[PDB]
């Protein structure tokens, strides 16, 4: 980026951080593997 | 939780299950949690290493795409007897379904947009003019000019920028300017302390007005004008994912919907019909 | 053991015996506002007990032919109790959300509601290019109910709703749902008035049903404010 | 000077193209973040998220009653209830969901799904049915001896109210393509079929039809490639008040 | 050479742009600097400076009579005396000032204001005000119970003979902006209103109306941003002498 | 910036030094915080 | 900015340049690379592999007679049995060997060339003969004695059933060149022949004509140089379904 | 490569690694040199 401000720069496509479990389990207690969830 | 993610998992080999006590398979969708059940307890698998990459899924590529998002054809021509000669555009990202509906898979975003202005002419022949435009990037509700040639064109603290048809089409980036942290995609407000406000419009998250005109002065002729804009985001940060539009758009205003006359995308049914549930569409016939 | 629980706030308190875990919004939780993303400048008022607990509203009868109903947050509790007070007496407000809808009926009963927090819910209009008026949309304490469930009266879809924070009340499971709401906003603190948040639907996809004895069957939406912290204190509006 | 020379694709505008650009508002000091809840930073993570597949979309049925499959007491053994056609990529009962909607931005794609449905009957109400994911080849299975030659999963109705039937990733090339063509050997994945295993079995007092509501996720194994306009969406005017915004 | 390739933008003129260009006197000493008084490096320095506001903009009032608020002694209690409209980028009171000029050359605006005002009666002249500010939500205060909830300072006529009322930063986003609208949540800052607190009281020969001039600045936790062209001048022909230039 | 002249080249703007009180505290004998100005 | 200027050559576009250029998918993933049979890197690996020469290349013969010859039992001594022009660069037996095709997409080579003939009569018919290559200069031989006096290798029938016959690398120059004049002096080749050295002898139940394939590829002391467009393919009009592609 | 995505890169003519054995002596014992084949 030859640009002063910063916002000009070109894209940033390296952010591969993930935490899909806020969106597929958002529950207060975790489930765990093959246990009855109730 | 939270973790670095480069390509898709990879699968371990499994083995016979009979174990009292242990049912992967069984779920509770009431929790509100997606099931949790892996492929290796659902079924026996083998070992697999995935080398399949998930980067153009990133939000950054998802969004990260010039999308038009304005088109305007006006008359440039003497007017002594309607856009003469220049145009205001109150800018605004609702107008073409593409950009519109993508955006809205999100709730909030925040990011820097990139401008590109695309011009084109046609005579209404002895040729094309090489025709110098100015576009000048005026404030929400601020100041716009009303002639070709009024004084407000100056540009002392607007930015403008001056291009050629026969240039390459021009660009800039536009940085985050929202007063808050991020873009309201969605809005379920009023923008006003009295209570005969427009509904669902932020006043926070438009961007501006882009006065276009013709510097030259008109010829002998006429021609019709066009001039195209498209934004790409970048510097993305994306906030709660949304339920998808299914119903077509309405108004750039507002979500208000109808649907198709008849299925797909109807109000009555999104999904096309078959003839009943143990109907197989597109049923091998071998 | 995930499937009692005892949620208490301030002078309230309220159990069940058949939940199904509790929803976490995006698996976050409510807090109040660190000096670091602070804007208004004036000491808030941080009344703790007096707002942060369970304010129950109205209930509503699921029927039949139930379509669905919803409430906005603030606006529902907007003139309850000492929530109501600051928020009618302060410019600014902020807090989270512990919502707790309740319905129990019979094990000869059938039926299954979608419990959901929608942020931003921006409603549309049906057949109109005009936009929703002010009393279609600030419901207040009563709430209001979907014309459209299948498209969220927004044109999208409930059957992508599940992507917003929610949970489920099915009668054979449990009786009753429970979801717990931060900060939702693209500021640190905003005009209670104005602007809702969050937007609780209730939604029976799988209709009320039974052979049994017919009984009315309510539904009852219990929210208590966490966090609260009010700004710009003035007379009340 | 620097000798240079230009090549080709000099001056074009690829609407895909990555650059940086001049700053239109210089010393421009954007407002601080402040942290939001529900992130998002990569689409594979919404369609993890499982949603409500329109199994019912039949004539007849209109709106919410699309999204659920009613199955009653029956009077024969081995009945068959439903099917469901499995192309992520054309328009079906898998097509409005979290993981179709934004597959459709896609042409490929690689990965486990994943249906998990919910019996929404009475608590009294009771049965057995047996899910099964049969892998392309032939015509969709019709009678419960053969389709559960395939992959599959009993479904026991009990306290733990909801089955889930994998999907493995099974197929002969790394990804699978749309194509519009829906029997080709690039793009048909199967078929899924669900037939009782007992019955459904219900006292006088508890309706003897019951509801059940089918999702549909990507596991993370799931892979989605070859961005593209989606077909769900179109335009065939300017949007009302679209002009207003030049007036 | 070198092979290259012209970008999108290429060849534009951007009145914003930022490069350096051919110099026109190659070789050229510029005069040595000097050491002048008055250096500003930064605009907030000049709005930081209190300017008068006018109060009074009122028909049958002209020049300078716009400029001072006149008070009286009071037959009744708790009088209203006047009120102040707070939109520093509209046209009121608060729009000549140094703040106000400045600012009105942008378009986003964050940062508290102070009011201060001067009591220029004469020395046997006493009298306590009370000056309130009330965030934004309802309708201007009219009578003292009312105004006396919100922000505010009581005034003693004395010694000291200014007073400041602060217009604490009280808003739910970062920052205010101006769109001609004022009554938008993102644009209205609320009101100010002065009653007295217990009234203005002179011997005989003191006058019996007294004049205040009430003066406005940010403070330095002020911040503006994007700027604009400013609404407060304009041109619709040549002014007299350009055309001369050409001559 | 490759032009030899140094005012040829581009803006500066990285000055941000500042001293308001120049302009809004010119008094001789400098003002305490809550002590009375006269 | 930097002071540049356009060399003569800008703007064009040259069919051989070597250039980065946009990627039209940026963050596309290709598919992982899979070990398959068969790779080759460098196209003379390919022309080393022989092939069947046509030599049988007359009026009367159809299909896959051309590529045999048939030899018969002689009456009469030192018979001449067949001759092959030996230009790889023009038609004759030679242009449609993989070595032929392949080089025929250049214009210069240079390298050894190896003929092997395979003999397919019975195993009670017994033979030998005499392969001789000839240098450029003179007529083509027509006498084993003369023929004799080159370069060649006596071929005797038995078990190991083929023979080699070496063309090494003779020439003045380098690489030898198409030009289109098979008479050339950087061109022509010489010549191959092939006469009886004793004769064709078989019993009564053998048959007593029998055949000959012969072969033809390069050494590895083989090169190639100016790709040039294959004279062996050409079209007139669109391809059939060619047009239908806009349709 | 100014490219972000690698293979939008410049040709690559360097792989000079051959294996001609592959189509010349794909058989399975090999062949020595003057030792009659058969
Ligand atoms: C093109 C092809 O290969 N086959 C055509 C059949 O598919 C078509 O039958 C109809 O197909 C419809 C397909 O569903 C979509 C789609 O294209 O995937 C769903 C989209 O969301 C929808 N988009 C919008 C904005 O509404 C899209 C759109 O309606 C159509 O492209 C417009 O025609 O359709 C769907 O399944 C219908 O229910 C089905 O009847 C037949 C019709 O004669 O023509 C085939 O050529």
């Amino acid at each position: 980026n030859f640009y002063k401000d910063s916002y000009a720069a070109s894209a940033s496509k390296q952010d591969f951080s993930q935490d899909p479990s806020k969106f597929t389990e958002p529950v207060v207690e975790g489930l765990k593997a093959g246990a009855p969830v109730l | 939780v939270e973790s670095i993610i480069k390509t898709a998992t990879d699968t371990v080999k499994s083995e016979i299950n009979a174990e009292l006590g242990v049912v992967p398979s069984l779920n509770a969708v009431e929790t509100g949690a997606t099931s949790n059940t892996e492929p290796e307890e659902a079924i026996q698998t083998r070992t697999v290493i995935n080398q399949h990459g998930v980067s153009e899924t990133l939000v950054e590529n998802f969004l990260g795409r010039a999308a038009l998002v304005s088109k305007k054809s006006f008359e440039y021509k003497n007017h002594a007897s309607t856009h003469k000669n220049f145009f205001k555009w109150t800018i605004n990202t609702k107008s073409f379904v593409q950009l519109r509906r993508k955006l809205e898979l999100f709730t909030y975003l925040r990011f820097d947009a990139e401008i590109t202005i695309l011009t084109t002419v046609a005579v209404n022949y002895m040729g094309l003019p090489d025709l110098t435009l100015q576009a000048m990037f005026v404030p929400t509700g601020a100041l716009t000019p009303k002639e070709q040639d009024s004084f407000h064109w100056q540009s002392g603290s607007n930015a403008s920028v001056f291009f050629k048809i026969s240039d390459p089409p021009a660009r800039m980036t536009i940085p985050f300017m929202c007063i808050n942290s991020a873009y309201s995609v969605f809005y379920d407000g009023f923008a006003g302390f009295e209570k005969n406000g427009l509904y669902g419009i932020n006043p926070a998250d438009t961007i501006g007005n882009l006065c276009v005109r013709i510097v030259n002065e008109h010829q002998p002729v006429g021609f019709t004008v066009t001039v195209r804009v498209y934004m790409k985001p970048k510097h993305i940060k994306a906030w709660a994912p949304r339920p998808p539009r299914t119903m077509p758009y309405m108004s750039i205003a507002n979500a208000n919907y109808k649907g198709r006359d008849t299925a797909p995308n109807t109000l009555n049914a999104i999904i096309g019909n078959r003839a009943s549930v143990t109907t197989m569409p597109h049923n091998i016939v071998t | 053991s995930d499937r009692v629980l005892q949620l208490k706030l301030g002078n309230s308190a309220i159990v069940t015996q058949e939940a199904a875990n509790y929803c976490c919004a995006y698996g976050e939780w409510p807090n109040y506002l660190p000096d670091h993303e602070a804007v208004a400048i004036d000491k808030p008022t941080q009344p703790e007990t007096s707002t942060d607990r369970f304010y129950t509203l109205r209930s509503v009868k699921w029927e039949s032919n139930s379509t669905g109903w919803w409430w906005k947050l603030p606006d529902a509790l907007n003139n309850i109790g000492m929530f109501g007070q600051n928020v009618q007496y302060h410019y600014l407000y902020r807090s989270g959300f512990l919502i707790h809808v309740q319905c129990n009926a019979t094990k000869f009963h059938q039926g299954a509601l979608l419990v959901v927090a929608i942020p931003e819910h921006q409603r549309g209009a049906h057949d109109t290019t005009t936009s929703p008026g002010f009393n279609d949309i600030m419901k207040g304490e009563r709430g209001g109910t979907f014309n459209h469930p299948y498209v969220l009266d927004d044109g999208t879809s409930i059957a992508c709703a599940t992507i917003f924070p929610h949970q489920w009340i099915n009668l054979r499971t449990n009786n009753s749902a429970t979801i717990v709401l931060p900060w939702m906003n693209v500021a640190p603190m905003d005009f209670p008035l104005r602007h809702n948040q969050w937007t609780l639907a209730v939604i029976p996809v799988v209709p009320l049903g039974t052979r049994t004895m017919s009984s009315v069957v309510p539904i009852t939406v219990s929210i208590a404010p966490m966090c609260c912290e009010f700004n710009g204190l003035r007379h009340a509006i | 000077g620097v000798p240079t020379y230009l090549l080709p694709g000099s001056g074009q505008f690829l609407t895909t193209d990555d650059h940086s650009s001049a700053p239109v508002l210089p010393c421009f000091n954007p407002t601080p973040e402040m942290h939001i809840p529900g992130q998002i930073r990569n689409m594979l993570e919404m369609i993890q998220v499982e949603s409500m597949m329109e199994i019912n979309n039949t004539d007849g049925a209109n709106g919410m009653e699309r999204l659920r499959v009613d199955i009653s007491v029956q009077a024969d053994l081995d009945q068959l209830l439903f099917n469901i056609p499995l192309d992520i990529q054309l328009d079906g009962p898998l097509r409005n969901t979290l993981v179709g909607n934004i597959s459709r931005y896609y042409t490929h794609w690689s990965g486990s799904l994943e249906m998990t449905f919910m019996f929404c009957g009475s608590f009294m109400a009771t049965g057995k049915l047996i899910l099964c994911y049969t892998p392309p080849g032939g015509s969709c299975p019709t009678t419960r001896e053969t389709a559960m030659l395939g992959t599959h999963i009993v479904w026991d109705f009990g306290l733990q109210s909801s089955i889930t039937l994998i999907i493995p990733w099974i197929s002969g090339s790394h990804y699978r393509m749309f194509n519009s063509d829906a029997k080709s050997t690039n793009a048909n994945v199967g078929y899924v079929t669900c037939f009782m295993q007992t019955n459904l079995i219900v006292p006088s007092e508890s309706s003897d039809t019951c509801s059940l509501i089918g999702f549909i996720a990507a596991k993370d194994d799931f892979s989605l490639r070859l961005m593209r306009d989606s077909p769900d969406i179109g335009q065939s005017n300017h949007l009302h008040g679209a002009e207003a915004a030049y007036q």
